RNA sequence: CAGAAGUGUGCAGC
RNA sequence: CGCGAAGAACCUUACCUGGUCUUGACAUCCACGGAAGUUUUCAGAGAUGAGAAUGUGCCUUCGGGAACCGUGAGACAGGUGCUGCAUGGCUGUCGUCAGCUCGUGUUGUGAAAUGUUGGGUUAAGUCCCGCAACGAGCGCAACCCUUAUCCUUUGUUGCCAGCGGUCCGGCCGGGAACUCAAAGGAGACUGCCAGUGAUAAACUGGAGGAAGGUGGGGAUGACGUCAAGUCAUCAUGGCCCUUACGACCAGGGCUACACACGUGCUACAAUGGCGCAUACAAAGAGAAGCGACCUCGCGAGAGCAAGCGGACCUCAUAAAGUGCGUCGUAGUCCGGAUUGGAGUCUGCAACUCGACUCCAUGAAGUCGGAAUCGCUAGUAAUCGUGGAUCAGAAUGCCACGGUG
């Protein structure tokens, strides 16, 4: 993939963990808030839009560790269906083989 | 048409992985990654030192690389000084604590690998590839292999219109699968581009 | 109280030789034992494209098993809980232990 | 099959009445593999059939086969430039297949408000040697003599 | 639609510009690209020029308008007969 | 005491046992004619006795798991007849003759890549 | 018994 | 042609409009000044600009060096740009078809032939006889996985035959019997017996056995053909760009709509629809997870919160079916497209352009022209269940079992 692309992606994942997996409170704990009141909510919700965008994990797109292809991934071993089959039958997975039944 | 990868389909039955570790879901894919890391590394170093293989096993929350060459003295280094500078790059990179063993390929000629790179290297030497095939088949057979085939793929010589050319000695059972059959490929980056090597070695059945 | 045991590992001839080392030593070592039970082996199972390009019905499928045992010491002397924590084993046995 | 000749599948008879007739006529009429279904449906029928002829179940269906089982059917033979309708003499198992499919796309084709009364009503038809079923045995007959120049 | 424990949204980089024309009186047409802001009643009588794509269409905020989204107003695909 | 068979029949198990009795016969702790609603498989389930004609001298306690109706109806027919068989060896030549003995093999196929289903294949155009 | 037609032009394997 | 794509609201994205940068978003080297970084404001659609408020690792064998930051000059980066008719690797197909060759000998001036053909036989260039051929290799077969029977061993989180208790719940003490889990071993061999056959190889029938003649299924794809597919997984020769074909940002598009074709889903009904009750599965997944009980809501769901890295807990009351009632051959109590209204959830955000719930509306369709497709048995048909991709988003794909 392009090289940006994987520049791109790794700034997006670096990113998100500065702000989100910190401030999620401002959107599970007062934007989704029913115990209080409705001006901290709406308060909550404007800032939520302050936010850098790409600090999101909903826009990671998760990558191919090997290429950075988009499609085919496979989250287990965290390769396309093309490296992934390329180790296997080279042995590099440690218990992987063709299966029949 | 294709055929399935010699290796691939002998896992368990003849063959071993060339990694041994358990984990679960959560590290396997960075088990997976930094052995990638690790092995790419040792191959772009060790790359005159004829190294056949790479086995990674990780005990006990470490990492311990077994590298098994047809030219050790080369990989150890005068009193070992060498291997230092490997194990310590190693656990830079895999970041657990990390063990590197070094084993002797007694006799390269029967290693599908080593006979591999050795043809590639010729090719690119500018060496005439039937001679190449030649040579590796019959330094095989005179070693003792039960059987041998070569291959060779791609605007051999120059031509303008690519040719595959293979060269064939004694028996060479691929459906069986009590066969060891070593397998290995390797590619050769001349002026006319990519150059592609194939090498299937018998050793007998079981 | 009892301890209790579990490996799992990718081959079963690799945890049955843990399992045989584990109980060798314990009952050596003077330790009761109920013996190594195998759990039902959990197996995951994988389909690959294996073209790079179209070909939806050129596919590969893999699965990967893994072998489970269960062993039970039911009086672990201090000597016998002891040479347990002391065992090692290949790096293709995970053990997890429980009191 | 060229190579082979098969061996024939083993039927279980019929749970209520014995029969492997009228498993076979089971079989027939079910549809998606619902034998249930189908078996409830044939017995309503047998029992009403049996109660208008005052007849056995059996008895009143075999009754009714004999009308429509088919004697001769055509068969296309070819010659080195042509091909001839020719008459052939159906052999048992065979007229009792045809009978039973008969019968059934007979019924099931019915406008009556049920499949069970479709299938009595054409079961007496047949019987009473009239009807759907029947005339398809007579015309296969009739093609079969107008036929039977090249026999 | 959105859940009705949240309240409508609206961008606050639109919400600061709304404020100052409420204040100006719509002296001017309020370029934005916030299609997907919905129409609170503090703008109707404004003049919003959405973002199409390519252009920025002007809209009218007609009293009608409040409580859907801007871009529903901005058609974005061109289309006038195929012959 | 108790004479035991296991039998099988697609994915479901029986455990029968048989004992001299007044023709008693119970599934999982339900008659026969409360756990079975379809006579094919009140049938089945009578068949071996009927044939060696000892409906009315034996009893039996049975446990069935798995599968369906008719799968179940199969193996506890399997296992009535090893169960008796091994009460009575000498009718062994009767049920081999009956065919009751043979353990149905005839298992689900499993579907296959690029297919429907076990053999069902996709339509297929020339263009 | 019936069933016609298939544009031009090339290159490796010594 | 449900194909790459195992999953396009932003991202993905490679496309368009506009706004921005130029040793660069990504890498190494070199010189200069600084730890890195944290909290915060004003502009702007945002990129980016400005400006403030905060913060010192390790020897310093004191010159700095180790990260990271900014700056500055060149080598250079970068290209999803063209060539699959320059290539590697990988893949489709004839085809899981039974074929394809070589050494030595011999025959022919030679290209070549023989062997590999002939009589039987097999699923098979499988095997036996004959024969200027004698041998061998890649294929067939076997080794491998799974399934159908048995036996040994272990026996919890799985099991409950026989015993005491019981609250009727394997739930209790208890047993290691049985199912099952899963390591090891046994069994199938034309092995045995008639008949046919060329004292052959093999064919017909029979016994025994869970299984009989490749027992069923899978993996396994010979030499090569199609200059077949991919330079957009990746690698790579050559060519082309280098203030732009490179890089960042917001909005839009890939979801258009006169139409034509492919693959599917649901139907046209009574072998059925609706309503009430009640039986019988297998195989999987779970920690940025699966989420019980209980309370609230007609429902999608909300609150609280147990358990589970799992034979234990959750996903999760299988549906066809069986019993009873009702509808009465109707464009219907069939069918559920379209459209209005009100909501839930995921997400910065459901306008273009998500899924699902409730109320209402209730198209076309009454078995489909020429033509055409799949399937040989646990198959077709038919009925449910799970998984990958995945914040959300299957009628597709990959698996499982029921009836048959
Ligand atoms: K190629
Ligand atoms: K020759
Ligand atoms: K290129
Ligand atoms: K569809
Ligand atoms: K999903
Ligand atoms: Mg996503
Ligand atoms: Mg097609
Ligand atoms: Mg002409
Ligand atoms: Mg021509
Ligand atoms: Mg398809
Ligand atoms: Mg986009
Ligand atoms: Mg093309
Ligand atoms: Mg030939
Ligand atoms: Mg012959
Ligand atoms: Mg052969
Ligand atoms: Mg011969
Ligand atoms: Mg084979
Ligand atoms: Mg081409
Ligand atoms: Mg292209
Ligand atoms: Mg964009
Ligand atoms: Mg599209
Ligand atoms: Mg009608
Ligand atoms: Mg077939
Ligand atoms: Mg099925």
């Amino acid at each position: 993939a392009k090289q940006s692309m994987k520049a791109r992606e790794v700034k997006r994942v670096a990113l998100a963990d500065k702000y989100f997996a910190k401030r999620a409170e401002l959107k599970a704990i007062i934007s989704d808030v029913n115990a209080a009141s409705d001006e901290d909510r709406w308060n909550a919700v404007l800032k939520l839009q302050t936010l850098p965008r790409d600090s999101s994990p909903s826009r990671q797109r998760n990558r191919c560790r090997q290429t950075g292809r988009p499609h085919g991934f496979l989250r287990k071993f965290g390769l396309s269906r093309i490296k992934v089959r390329e180790a296997a039958m080279r042995g590099e997975i440690p218990g992987l083989k063709k299966a029949s039944w | 048409g294709q055929k399935v990868h010699p290796n691939g389909i002998r896992l368990g039955i003849v063959k071993p992985w060339n990694s041994t570790w358990f984990a679960n879901t959560k590290e396997f894919a960075d088990n997976l990654d930094s052995d990638f890391k690790v092995r790419q590394y040792l191959t772009k170093e060790l790359a005159k030192a004829s190294v056949s293989r790479i086995v990674i096993e990780r005990p006990a929350k470490s990492i311990r690389v077994t590298i098994h060459t047809a030219r050790p003295g080369i990989v150890i280094g005068k009193k070992g000084e060498d291997v230092e500078k490997l194990r310590k790059v190693v656990a830079d990179i895999a970041g657990v604590p990390a063990q590197i063993n070094i084993a002797e390929v007694r006799k390269p000629e029967l290693d599908a690998k080593l006979v591999a790179d050795s043809i590639t290297s010729q090719l690119e030497r500018r060496v005439m590839f039937r001679r190449a095939m030649k040579r590796a088949v019959q330094n095989a057979m005179r070693l003792g292999a039960k059987g041998i085939k070569v291959e060779v793929s791609g605007r051999l010589g120059g031509a303008e219109i690519a040719r595959t050319e293979w060269y064939r000695e004694g028996r060479v059972p691929l459906h069986t699968l009590r066969a060891d059959i070593d397998y290995n490929t390797s590619e050769a980056h001349t002026t006319y581009g990519v150059i592609g090597v194939k090498v299937w070695i018998f050793k007998g059945e079981i | 109280q009892r301890i209790r045991i579990r490996l799992k590992a990718f081959d079963h001839r690799l945890i049955d030789q843990a399992t045989a080392e584990i109980v060798e030593t314990a009952k050596r070592t003077g330790a009761q034992v109920r013996g190594p039970i195998p759990l039902p082996t959990r197996k995951e199972r994988f389909t690959v494209l294996i073209s790079p390009h179209v070909n939806k019905d050129a596919r590969d499928q893999y699965e990967i098993r893994t072998h489970l045992r269960l062993v039970d010491i039911v009086e672990p002397t201090e000597k016998t809980v002891d040479a347990l924590m002391r065992l090692d084993l290949a790096a293709g046995v995970d053990v997890q232990i429980s009191l | 099959p060229r190579r082979r000749v098969i061996g024939q599948r083993k039927i279980l008879p019929d749970p209520k009445f014995g029969s492997e007739l009228l498993a076979k006529f089971v079989n027939i009429l079910m549809v998606d593999g619902k034998k249930s279904t189908a078996e409830s449906i044939v017995y309503s029928a047998l029992e009403t059939l049996a109660q208008r002829s005052g007849k056995s179940e059996l008895e009143a269906f075999e009754v009714a086969l004999e009308n429509v089982r088919p004697t001769v059917e055509v068969k296309s033979r070819r010659v080195g430039g042509s091909t001839y309708q020719v008459p052939v003499e159906v052999r048992p198992v065979r007229r009792n297949a045809l009978a039973m499919r008969w019968i059934v796309e007979a019924a099931r084709k019915r406008g009556d408000k049920s499949m069970a009364l479709r299938l009595a009503n054409e079961l007496s038809d047949a019987a009473e040697n009239k009807g759907t079923a029947v005339k398809k045995r007579e015309d296969v007959h009739r093609m079969a003599e107008a036929n039977k120049a090249f026999a | 639609p959105r859940s009705l424990k949240k309240g409508p949204f609206i961008d606050l980089h639109l919400l600061k510009k709304v404020e100052k024309a409420v204040e100006s009186g719509d002296k001017k047409p309020l370029r934005t690209w916030s299609r997907r802001s919905t129409i609170f009643p503090n703008m109707i009588g404004l003049t919003i020029a959405v973002h199409n794509g390519r252009q920025h269409v002007p809209v009218f905020v007609t009293d009608e308008m409040v409580g859907h989204k801007l871009g529903e107003f901005a058609p974005t695909r061109t289309y006038r007969g195929h012959a | 005491n108790q004479y035991y068979g296991t039998g099988r029949r697609k994915s479901s198990a029986a455990r029968v046992f048989i004992k001299p009795g007044n023709g008693k016969i119970v599934i999982n702790q339900r008659s026969l004619e409360q756990y079975f609603g379809r006579e094919t498989a009140r049938m089945v389930v009578r068949q071996p006795l009927e044939l060696v004609d000892m409906v009315e001298k034996l009893d039996l306690y049975i446990t069935v798991k798995g599968g369906g109706i008719s799968g179940q109806a199969g193996a506890i027919r399997h296992g009535i007849t090893r169960a008796l068989m091994e009460y009575d060896e000498s009718l062994r030549s009767e049920l081999r003759k009956a065919g009751f003995v043979t353990r149905d093999a005839r298992q689900v196929e499993r579907k296959k890549v690029g297919l429907r289903k076990a053999r069902r294949r996709p339509q297929f155009s020339k263009r």
